[PDB]
Parts: C-alpha cells; sequence; structure tokens
C-alpha cells in the first residue's frame, strides 16, 4: 500500500537564512486519521427515471384538466349564438 | 299630418338600430373566446 520509493530516510538539519533551492514540503495535519472519516457519495432518494415518471404523470394530470377547461371554454360562443339569435328575431318582430 | 307621421320616427329610430346593437355585440364578443381557447390550448402546449 505504500507509494515506492528508493530512498527510506535521511538525517537533515535545516536552517533559516539559507535555505538555498527552497523547496515545498508537503505539509501534513495533526488530528488523527480516525477522525478524517471516508467519502461516501449519499446516493438521491429518488432516480432520474422515477423522476421521469412522476413528472410525466402529473403532466397527464395537468393536461387531463386543461382538457376539461377546454371542452368547458369551448361551448361559450355556443351560448352566444344560442341566447342572442332569439333576442335579435324578437327584435326583428318589432 | 306631421304629428303621428314624425312620432313613428322615433320608435323607428329606438327599434331599428337596436336591432343591429345585438348584431354588433354577436360580431364583438365571440372574438373574445376564441382568444381563451388560444391560450388555454398553448398552456396545454407548454405542457
Amino acid at each position: 500500500m505504500d507509494p515506492y520509493c528508493p530512498f527510506d530516510a535521511l538525517d537533515v538539519w535545516e536552517h533559516r537564512r539559507f535555505i538555498v533551492a527552497d523547496s515545498r514540503n508537503f505539509i501534513t495535519p495533526e488530528f488523527p486519521r480516525d477522525f478524517w472519516m471516508s467519502p461516501v457519495f449519499n446516493l438521491p432518494r429518488e432516480t432520474a427515471a422515477e423522476q421521469v415518471v412522476v413528472l410525466q404523470a402529473q403532466r397527464t394530470a395537468a393536461a387531463a384538466a386543461l382538457e376539461n377547461a377546454a371542452m368547458q371554454a369551448a361551448e361559450l360562443p355556443v351560448d352566444i349564438e344560442r341566447r342572442l339569435r332569439p333576442i335579435e328575431r324578437n327584435v326583428h318582430e318589432i | 299630418q306631421r304629428t303621428g307621421r314624425s312620432a313613428l320616427a322615433v320608435l323607428i329610430r329606438a327599434c331599428y338600430r337596436l336591432q343591429q346593437q345585438l348584431q354588433r355585440t354577436r360580431r364583438a364578443l365571440l372574438h373574445h373566446s376564441d382568444a381563451v381557447l388560444t391560450s388555454l390550448h398553448h398552456v396545454r402546449m407548454l405542457l
């Protein structure tokens, strides 16, 4: 599991002012790796397929309601022509 | 002579023009529900 390395370790005694070829040490945190929990991708409760099914069912319900509105609102011209024509004839009777 | 003859003009002007009042109302109010039907059909398009 350990990444491979030709050099095990050596003894280095750094100074402050004369760090020549200023490197970038790999910093490490101080909290134990036991507190650093492993990652888990929390899967969503629903799937996009179930989303499609539910949204399509809702679209079917909305379309049924819109069709009901259409059949109730398509007769209004029929009401117009059923109500005024007898009255227009009555006015013509004068 | 022109008493009754002109008196009939009042009833003529009232009734014969109330006649086409209903005609213009028919011509105008029928052109309103078509827009409502078009709007609801576009709503059905958007779903």
